[PDB]
RNA sequence: CAGCGAAGGAUUUGGUGGAUUACUAGCUAAUAGCAAUCUA
């Protein structure tokens, strides 16, 4: 239940610093803030690293064996990762801001450019253990004289080629015994050096600065000593280079400005093979894959992020997020995809696995404040402060309907009809709730009776009655449907801000600003029993204050809470760095979360060291509908915690001959049955597929129907989180076809123990199984259509 | 005996232990190198912050060190270490079997004194090189010259000669030619120490009885003598920024400051370190500085500064006493009881016998701090009681830390050694707290816990009764009776729900909490003497008293694992964070690893001290053991968090060893199976032309197959390569005169579709086939190749609406109960 | 923008051949998503 | 065995309370006297609208029960007795009075038949509810019945007006007061003897529906 | 200097101020004892926030009342208000949060028109 | 007054030291030198 972990940073494909692709380019690595992704673009699939530096992180590298990686921030405080076993190997404080990290062609070695030092020291295995002391230093060479913008490593990891803020560039040799053949500095520029580069075979040097300039070096006689041979200039004349790369197997020489325009040329001709712009912002990284046919581009202000086949004119992806700047997340009715609504006008759909967006919507002239699906994922309805909701149709992608009051209001959340027939909405500045029909576009009703501003809305999933809360310390329920027109106010301590509805309409909960969590019965309106909150709430201390973190009054109470489906939870955030989670019948802390440790934004630290900045926040919180997981706005991006069940053994009343040998004895001896209340009691998730799949087809129906009813919401939530991913379609179908035949009726009447294991199961039938029969469907009939008719002439 | 789970990481904690250190001087900052076992620890002299910890533990313990410039030389059983940034660059092995007890180094010699009164010289090999490499000679202090060696220095200016202290002697020999050049006359006691004065050719003698003798080794005679009456002397320094004091070194823990110009004494700091531990081993003052480091061998490293005076025109009359600058320390005796005190793994809280509540730093270890016992008021306002002297408060047997209100109030809840309340203590402010919590039954405390709440404290008396106390107030709540003897385990739920007590009459107890009722009790066969609980998965062991792990649930009260092995009483034990491992400890010297899942053991470890206490972190990044002989505490890396290790029993299905089960590729052939990869792949295929707007072998095997009538091969290169390929593979497929590749890519494709693999891409190959050049089989139609591949395609392909209706059940019955 | 981001509270940030229309939705491979009654 | 101590010293006040008042925290009693537990509701249906399952110290919870449509099925129905005493345009507000006739009728009601006095008005209640009615399908005003079932709200409705109004005019002028004739009315409904008006009233409102079902 | 208490117990008109600090444990309404409160019948309606939570939270506090305005029943309506309210604000400042919240438990499982009245009314249809 | 109460108790304040981010050493013209010195 309550063992969740960091598992997804959906959102913010690129924060600050270089992007990287793995030695078979099929994932790329990107910095995100302070963590860092890595989406798979072949395998579609995203994950991001669970630890976090403490500043944001300006470089990135892994060696090409992708075992593992290592990381520096923007003040040097570099962390070491096992790249495959996902866990943290070590820190190193490197003194002073590092511009760049590179290990070496061969992997043994990395080097940095800490300051105007380059240093070198040597990769430490990841078959040894953790020590105390990892790296040992290979040498410290200082002859720029300001900063080093870059370094290069040969296709031998014999010579390195760093550039300097310093006009020059410098190349030495890795070992002692070859110092002659590299002591030489390429002076001759009027600008920053942005990068040095060989040419394949190791003989010419192409140094590019930010003026514009590349120029071709050569160890050739006017005796022999390294001339310059030919200067190419760019001309871009109020836009400069901010960020170049080479490919030396194809001589591509990739740069980008700081106007958008990136230009991509093959470099000892010159000849300019294309140029085209990201945008208006300045490109801030280009990376090349191994084979050189993708290039990733980062810009840093936007936070966006290409990476682009140069050959077939062609973006692989286009992915632009938002940082600081989220009001409000939804999940899809399927846990597949979140739709975020995001201040600068938008709304995202973004793909979960896949960390990337689907499709965007900019029909907002203002920042949207609240989105909301139904229709089950048809429609997805938003509301900003330009003054409008509207709907969206999610499979034409066509806004169709806009709602508009009369008073020229701003809307700050929303509330759909489970029957979507009507929408609902109410703003800060109105103290009434708007009341629109969705299939003709009137103002069906102004609802009035709130004497503050309406907070929050939500409507009644299963007897559909509307509940409002305002700041005038009052939650509201109105039956609107059906000759009542009645109204019902509970009074409260203080002013609410976030109402929360229970899956079945019983009860529902409101946020105070006290720091409490209240619990209504709705039906007969008195209070079920509160959580109080404001003790298990991080409020950091703002740098700008002059009043303490236990003293502050900014974040003790909590800005959006939400049910569990079956629900027994509330998830909850607010204007700080905790978010937390309890369970509604004893009213305790289950856990609490810290939502970042970034001391670059600001309410994170408590205590700040005795020797604005963008304040950590979490604006939305839901749970999924179909995998025990959750969503929180924060100002980093969208995090995503979950469990797994991989690890974390909780078993289920085993006794002393439960044992995964006493289970696989009993799967040899073809008890399948109790084969499987075994595996289910040991509740270890590698025996429950072993097993799974031990069961032949002929006794499918009569294990399915001997299975205990305890039993029954684990093996259908196994069902869907094997189904999703597992190639086995008809065996799993075949498995769902007997659990709904003989134990349908168990589910129905217990809904909502069900509730989010019978989600993911029919994430699977229209989601695999149904595109399958689709392309089936459409074979059958292109066949009969192919043989049936007359084609002559 | 080596682990396959943990592996050794360092031992924290630990600063000195009474070997004399040896400072070093890079450039005009100074470095303090202090042994601590069989490590050494390079300490920034202006800060005392850790700069390096000597990379591998030596054979032996390390017995004399030094440090000029770079390097450290470290001399432990037979053989010196030359070591720089702890990384060691050579080992010269001595030809002796006696011990190295004294070294110094001086020009290209490094001299090492066995205990057998033999000196051994090394000689650079050539003098631009950094260290001492090659043998170079043997010297001998024989019965007639001198005693035992008691101290080895090289006083300056005195081209290749080396100072020898023995016992009662001073001997100075030549180390070029191997010659002995001067034998001073006796001393009438036996000197313990001596120290090279800045003073030309002069060096000072430390006696056993009270005298610190200046020798000028150029003269023979003796300058001075300055008495300390019944003090055994154990350290000299001389002060080097125009200020001629000296400062003797007491092994009763005295440190004492004369002024040798004006012949008084200056001050005597007094008990500047334990005399038992071995009083102050090593002083020295930092040169041209007036900050002298101290050091002792109960674990701790002082820096005493002198300010400049305050008379402005006398000033060297007017010494101002030295005063005390920083200074890191550690327990001067081992811990006995250790704990976490966050989930991140960065501070543990670590109690001792000695009487002390250190909080050890994990990640930085100026980090580390005493937790003060400094008494809050009375909260009412009456006086406390209590001796004037204050002392410590008796060591402590068990504490429980749950920071889930820290900051808020008391945090910590600790049990001490034969006393009848149990304090409180706060973490966040790193001192005691206002409340003592009582047994109200006159028993000693044998057990604490705390909710996770923050809430609620939980006492466990020696008469057996638990008292449950408000750690925000401090008042008494409620006290449960059940137990009637000694109760040695209280824990809750980590919902405040069901707590459970263990007593060691052999009871454990199942309370509800929020009623005060008991929800069962469950004997066992023996005398219980330690709980944990692990609070996620709800699951506690038991060390019985027969020698067995009994792990219990509190959910339905059985006991569902019951380990055994262990020859002696367990000292110990813990869950793993993840709580499917327990590793125990026990005064059978070893510690082994259970997983409980197979309730078999995984690992085990010999080591040579019994282990006392074991915790893992709560994140699955270290365990930290406690030892009975170490002052520090030993910690340990999983290598599980990096690899997987295998749940297969030692003494004295490899997928279900290493927990996994790779899913088998199609269960049966009857089957429908999609590919393994990815699922896009089938849209991708399908809509690759609209994907890209909004952004031979194979010839040869196609014909090989239809030789072969086997298109296994084909299938598996399609299969194989990507979907760019795949469409210009089956967009190039010669639709023109007989129609033959055609024809055999159909068939190919049937005989793929009736093997049940792969069968959404067979089906998007046909989608593809139909799409690319369904127009010349539309146009030559009737013809007869053609229409009888169509034909047996059609014939494999019909029996595809099993998994039609399928699909059509699932989705109609899955829908009407769901909603309705 | 001026106006509204010094009237708040928390912070806001502020020819080739293609700028790459890196904004852009419709796309899970959509080509004809009008409407049968739009045709 | 196990014994919780969860007291720690003998609680005295310096305001002395009685020692009647200081027993009663260990249980709430109506009016002290009469205990809630072992009060059940004899006939199901009615159980969910007659309750007894939140005891109170006297019938006088000031709460609001008349703004949802079945809020007042969780009043208490010794309230519910009260607030159905308190009508006519004699006796309009006068729930002090109400309450003080209720008390003296649960304390005759138990000197009477030494039992429970809650049980009683319970037993009551479910024996004078009456089971089946009567419409008058109209037809334009044909005067021809059509027997109905009645819902369990309905049913404790009419029969705490039944009881009441039973026991005013048993109390119209004849020696008994309010408050005896409704003890009297009370016991007899409980035991269901056919000498009530109420449960009269009820047998004739089921024959009539029973008659022209 | 003392650790002291007040809170507001409202019905109708009457008003009712409640002091609550450390003491012995004597409880006076208007000068006169709690066990004088007229109309003698809703004497346990005053009663209740003592009952409901047991005594021994009022052996080393003493309140006192002191009641304005309103009628009989508006009077104890808001005495019980106002002692159950400083109750369990006094063991939120002074004594422990979670017998504070288990106060507020107790009390709003009871009736939470104890703790907060009904205030402003009507209703325009 | 009672009570609390070990060769005393309370309040206030100045200075210094250690933490307030996760510990790979100083200097320079830096593949090494110096640190007693870079200079002939």
């Amino acid at each position: 239940k309550s063992d969740f972990k960091f598992s997804n940073l959906l959102g913010t494909v690129y924060r600050q610093g270089n992007i990287t692709f793995s030695d078979d380019g099929k994932q790329l690595l990107s910095p995100v803030g302070n963590r860092v992704s890595v989406f798979d673009l072949i395998n579609n699939k995203s994950f991001t690293f669970e630890y976090e530096h403490r500043k944001n992180i300006a470089a990135i590298d892994l060696n090409k064996q992708g075992t593992l990686l290592i990381s520096i921030d923007e003040d040097g405080r570099a962390i070491l990762v096992n790249f495959k076993a996902r866990n943290v190997l070590h820190h190193f404080n490197f003194k002073e801001k590092c511009s760049a990290v590179k290990f070496s062609p061969d992997g043994r070695l990395f080097a940095l450019a800490s300051g105007r030092f380059l240093q070198i020291w040597k990769t430490p295995d990841v078959n040894k253990d953790r020590q105390f002391a990892p790296f040992v230093r290979h040498r410290v060479h200082a002859g720029h004289f300001q900063d080093i913008t870059s370094l290069t490593w040969s296709q031998d990891s014999r010579f390195i080629l760093t550039t300097s803020k310093d006009l020059s560039a410098k190349i030495w040799s890795v070992d002692s015994e070859e110092k002659n053949l590299a002591a030489t500095t390429f002076n001759g520029h009027r600008d920053y050096v942005m990068g040095a580069f060989f040419s394949h075979d190791q003989e010419k040097i192409y140094t590019v600065s930010k003026d514009g300039a590349v120029f071709v070096w050569e160890f050739t006689k006017r005796k022999y000593s390294w001339r310059i041979t030919k200067k190419h200039f760019f001309y871009a004349n109020q836009a400069k280079v901010k960020c170049v790369t080479f490919h030396p197997a194809t001589r591509l020489l990739a740069v980008g400005f700081t106007s958008g325009e990136f230009r991509l040329y093959d470099l000892p001709d010159f000849t300019l093979i294309q140029q085209l712009s990201m945008g208006q912002n300045p490109v801030n990284t280009v990376s090349v894959n191994q084979t050189g046919e993708w290039l990733a581009f980062g810009s840093s202000k936007l936070g966006q992020l290409l990476v682009y086949e140069w050959q077939s004119e062609s973006y692989i992806l286009k992915q632009q997020g938002h940082f600081d700047s989220t009001n409000s997340l939804a999940y899809s009715p399927d846990g597949s995809r979140v739709v975020t609504a995001s201040e600068d006008g938008k709304i995202k759909v973004w793909d979960i696995t896949s960390g990337f967006c689907l499709a965007t919507f900019e029909e907002h002239t203002s920042s949207v404040t609240a989105v909301q699906f139904a229709k089950r994922g048809q429609v997805m309805f938003s509301s900003s402060l330009d003054g409008t909701v509207r709907a969206w149709d999610l499979i034409r992608y066509r806004n169709f309907r806009t709602f508009t009051g009369t008073e020229r209001i701003q809307f700050n959340c929303l509330a759909v009809d489970p029957s979507g027939e009507v929408v609902c909405a109410g703003s800060l500045d109105n103290f009434d709730i708007h009341v629109w029909s969705v299939q003709t576009g009137q103002l069906l009703d102004a609802l009035s009776g709130h004497e503050g501003p309406v907070s929050c809305l939500s409507f009644s999933q299963e007897n559909s009655v509307l509940a409002s809360a305002s700041w005038d310390k009052t939650i509201r329920i109105w039956s609107i449907f059906g000759r009542s027109q009645q109204v019902e106010p509970i009074e409260v301590y203080s002013d609410v801000l976030a109402l929360s509805m229970r899956p079945d309409g019983k009860e529902v909960a409101v946020s105070t600003l006290k720091g409490q969590i209240s619990i209504f019965n709705i039906e007969d309106a008195k209070q079920v029993g509160n959580i109080d909150c404001r003790k298990d709430i991080i409020s950091g201390r703002f740098n700008q204050d002059r009043f303490t973190a236990k003293n502050s009054e900014r974040s003790k109470f909590f800005t959006t809470i939400h049910y569990s489906f079956d629900g027994m939870a509330i998830v909850a955030g607010g204007n700080n760095n905790s978010i937390c989670l309890y369970d509604v019948p004893n009213e305790v802390l289950l856990k609490r979360f810290i939502v970042s440790r970034n001391m670059a934004l600001n309410g994170t630290l408590e205590f700040l060291n005795s020797k604005m900045r963008p304040e950590v926040r979490v604006t939305s919180v839901q749970f999924s509908p179909t995998a025990n997981a959750f969503a929180a706005a924060s100002t980093e991006g969208l995090l995503i915690y979950s469990t797994n069940d991989t690890i974390l053994f909780d078993p289920f009343d085993l006794d002393v001959d439960v044992t995964p040998h006493s289970t696989v004895e009993a799967l040899r001896e073809k008890q399948f049955l109790n084969a499987l209340v075994m595996a289910f009691r040991l509740n270890e998730e590698y025996l429950i597929n072993k097993v799974y799949e031990a069961i032949p087809i002929k006794e499918i129906p009569l294990v399915a129907s001997n299975i205990p009813a305890i039993y029954l919401p684990r093996i259908l939530k196994f069902i869907g989180d094997f189904a999703i991913e597992s190639q086995h379609i008809e065996f799993n179908l075949i498995w769902i076809k007997a659990l709904l035949s003989a134990s349908g009726g168990y589910i129905n009447e217990h809904k909502y123990l069900f509730s989010t294991a019978m989600r993911s199961i029919q994430r699977f039938i229209v989601r695999v199984a149904k595109e399958v029969v689709n392309t089936t469907t459409d074979n059958k009939y292109t066949y009969r259509f192919l043989v049936s008719t007359d084609g002559s002439m | 005996k080596n682990s396959k789970i943990f592996s050794p990481f360092r031992i924290i904690g630990n600063v000195s232990n009474g070997v004399p250190f040896a400072t070093g001087t890079l450039g005009s900052t100074f470095y303090i190198v202090t042994c601590v076992g069989k490590t050494f620890q390079i300490y920034d002299a202006n800060t005392l912050h850790l700069l390096f910890v000597s990379e591998k533990e030596t054979p032996s313990s390390i017995v004399a060190l030094s440090a000029h410039f770079h390097y450290v030389y470290a001399a432990y059983e037979n053989k010196v270490g030359i070591y720089k940034r702890g990384i060691e660059e050579h080992l010269l092995e001595l030809e002796t079997d006696a011990n190295v007890e004294h070294l110094c180094i001086f020009g290209d010699y490094l001299c090492a004194s066995t205990d057998d009164n033999s000196i051994f010289i090394y000689k650079k090999s050539d003098p631009q090189d950094k260290y001492p490499s090659e043998f170079y000679t043997k010297l001998t202090v024989t019965e007639i010259q001198g005693g035992e060696i008691v101290s080895l220095q090289h006083l300056a200016t005195y081209l290749n000669k080396l100072t020898v202290v023995t016992k009662s002697n001073v001997l100075l020999f030549n180390v070029r030619t191997g010659k002995l050049v001067f034998t001073s006359n006796e001393f009438p006691d036996q000197i313990t120490t001596a120290e090279p004065a800045p003073v030309l050719d002069i060096i000072a003698l430390g006696t056993v009885t009270g005298e610190v003798i200046m020798f000028n080794m150029r003269k023979g005679k003796r300058i001075r003598t300055i008495k300390i009456p019944q003090s055994r002397i154990s350290s000299l320094s001389f002060r080097t920024d125009g200020s001629s004091h000296l400062s003797v070194g007491t092994s009763s823990g005295d440190l004492i400051f004369y002024d040798l110009d004006r012949r008084s004494r200056i001050h005597v700091l007094k008990n500047i370190h334990r005399e038992s531990y071995g009083g102050v081993t090593q002083a020295t003052f930092l040169n041209g500085q007036p900050i002298i480091v101290t050091s002792g061998g109960d674990n701790s490293l002082k820096e005493y500064v002198f300010d400049p005076s305050l008379s402005q025109g006398s000033g060297d009359v007017v010494v101002q006493p030295p005063r005390y600058l920083r200074s890191r320390g550690g327990h001067s005796q081992p811990p006995s009881y250790i704990a976490f005190a966050d989930s991140q793994s960065h501070f543990m809280l670590s109690a001792s016998k000695d009487r002390s509540l250190w909080s050890f730093s994990l990640r930085k270890d100026a980090q580390s701090q005493e937790m003060s016992q400094r008494l809050h008021k009375k909260q009412d306002g009456g006086r406390v009681g209590g001796s004037t002297i204050k002392s410590k408060f008796p060591e402590i047997v068990a504490l429980a830390i749950e920071n889930a209100r820290i900051g808020e109030w008391e945090n910590i809840i600790t049990a001490h050694k034969d006393e009848k309340f149990a304090r409180t203590w706060d973490m966040r402010n790193k001192r005691v707290g206002r409340w003592t919590f009582d047994t109200t039954d006159d028993g000693f405390v044998k057990s604490v816990a705390m909710s996770q709440c923050g809430n609620f404290g939980f006492i466990g008396s020696s008469n057996g009764s638990i008292t449950i106390y408000n750690m925000q107030s401090g008042i008494l709540r409620k006290k449960y009776k059940l137990h009637k003897r000694a109760v040695t385990g209280i824990s809750l739920d980590g919902m405040n729900r069901k707590m459970v007590s263990c007593g060691l009459d052999g009871i454990v107890g199942f309370y509800d909490f929020n009623k005060s009722t008991l929800l069962g009790k469950l004997k066992l066969d023996a005398p219980i003497t330690a709980m944990v609980y692990h609070r996620s998965s709800d699951l506690f062991a038991l060390a019985l008293d027969d020698l067995s792990i009994v792990v219990i649930d509190a959910v339905t009260q059985r006991v569902v694992r019951q380990l055994w092995g262990h020859s002696n009483r367990i000292t110990a034990f813990d869950f793993s964070p993840e709580g499917r491992w327990i590793v125990s400890a026990s005064l059978d010297s070893t510690i082994r690893t259970w997983d409980l899942p197979t309730g078999g053991c995984i690992d085990g470890i010999i080591v040579d001290n019994v282990a006392t206490n074991v915790k893992f972190s709560p994140n699955g990044d270290l365990l930290a053991t406690t030892h009975v002989t170490g002052n520090g505490i030993c910690i340990w890396t999983n290598r599980a968090q990096f690899k997987t290790v295998s749940t297969r029993t030692i003494d004295e299905l490899n997928d279900i060893d290493f927990n996994t089960y790779t899913s088998l590729e199609q269960i049966d052939k009857e089957l429908l199976t999609l590919s393994i990869g990815p699922r896009s792949k089938m849209n991708t295929l399908l809509h690759l032309d609209v994907i890209r707007k909004r952004s031979s072998h194979f010839t040869k095997q196609l014909r090989e197959g239809s030789q072969s009538k086997d298109y296994s091969s084909l299938l598996a290169t399609l299969i194989n390569f990507s979907p760019a390929a795949v469409d210009l593979e089956i967009r190039s497929l010669n639709s023109f005169e007989p129609f033959d590749e055609i024809v055999w890519f159909i068939d190919a494709l049937t005989q793929g579709l009736k093997s049940n693999k792969n069968f959404e891409l067979y089906e998007t190959f046909m989608s593809l086939l139909f799409k690319a050049h369904g127009d010349v089989i539309h146009a030559n139609n009737k013809n007869q190749d053609i229409a009888s591949a169509l034909q047996n395609w059609e014939d494999v392909h019909k029996k595809e609406d099993r998994l039609d209706d399928l699909v059509k059940f699932c989705m109609g019955v899955a829908a009407f109960v769901t909603t309705a | 923008y001026k106006l509204d981001v010094l009237s708040s509270v928390h912070f806001v940030p502020k020819t080739p051949t293609i700028s790459m229309e890196d904004a852009q939705p419709l796309y899970m491979s959509n080509a004809s998503s009008l409407a049968p009654q739009e045709i | 065995d196990f014994e919780v101590v969860e007291e720690f010293t003998p609680v005295v006040l310096a305001t002395p309370i009685p020692e009647e008042v200081q027993q009663a925290q260990t249980e709430i009693k109506l009016f002290n006297k009469w205990s809630f537990e072992e009060v059940e509701v004899k006939d199901a249906s009615l159980v969910d609208y007659v309750q007894v399952r939140q005891p109170i110290f006297v019938a006088h919870t000031a709460g609001r029960y008349a703004n949802k449509r079945f809020r007042k099925a969780q009043c208490p129905i010794i309230e519910r007795l009260t607030n159905s005493l308190m009508m006519n345009g004699r006796n309009n507000g006068k729930k002090l009075k109400a309450v003080r006739i209720i008390k003296h009728t649960l304390d005759i009601i138990n000197v009477l038949t030494d039992q429970n006095p809650i049980q009683v008005v319970v037993d009551a209640i479910t024996n004078t509810g009456p089971r089946e009615d009567t419409t008058r399908v109209g037809g334009g005003g044909a005067a021809r019945r059509q027997a109905v079932d009645v819902s369990p709200l309905r049913r404790v409705n009419q029969a705490i007006a039944l009881l009441t109004i039973g026991a005013r005019e048993a109390a119209f002028r004849n020696i008994k007061t309010i408050a005896e004739t409704l003890a009297e009315e009370l016991i007899n409904a409980a035991k269901g003897s056919s000498t009530s008006y109420a449960i009269k009233k009820k047998d004739e409102l089921e024959r009539v529906a029973k008659s022209n079902r | 200097a003392v650790p002291s208490v007040q809170t507001f117990g409202k019905k109708k008109s009457a008003t009712a101020v409640a002091h609550v600090k450390a003491g012995k444990g004597l409880i006076k309404v208007n000068g006169s004892p709690i066990t004088l409160v007229e109309p003698e019948i809703l004497r346990f309606k005053v009663y209740e926030p003592l009952l409901l939570v047991g005594l021994d939270k009022f052996s080393n506090i003493d309140i006192r009342v002191r009641v304005t305005g309103g009628g009989h029943v508006s009077q104890v309506y808001a005495i019980r208000q106002a002692i159950a309210k400083g109750l369990v604000a006094y063991h939120q400042k002074y004594v422990d949060e979670q017998s504070k919240n288990e106060l507020k438990k107790a009390f709003t499982s009871y009736d939470r028109t104890l703790l907060i009245a009904d205030s402003r009314r009507p209703e325009p249809k």
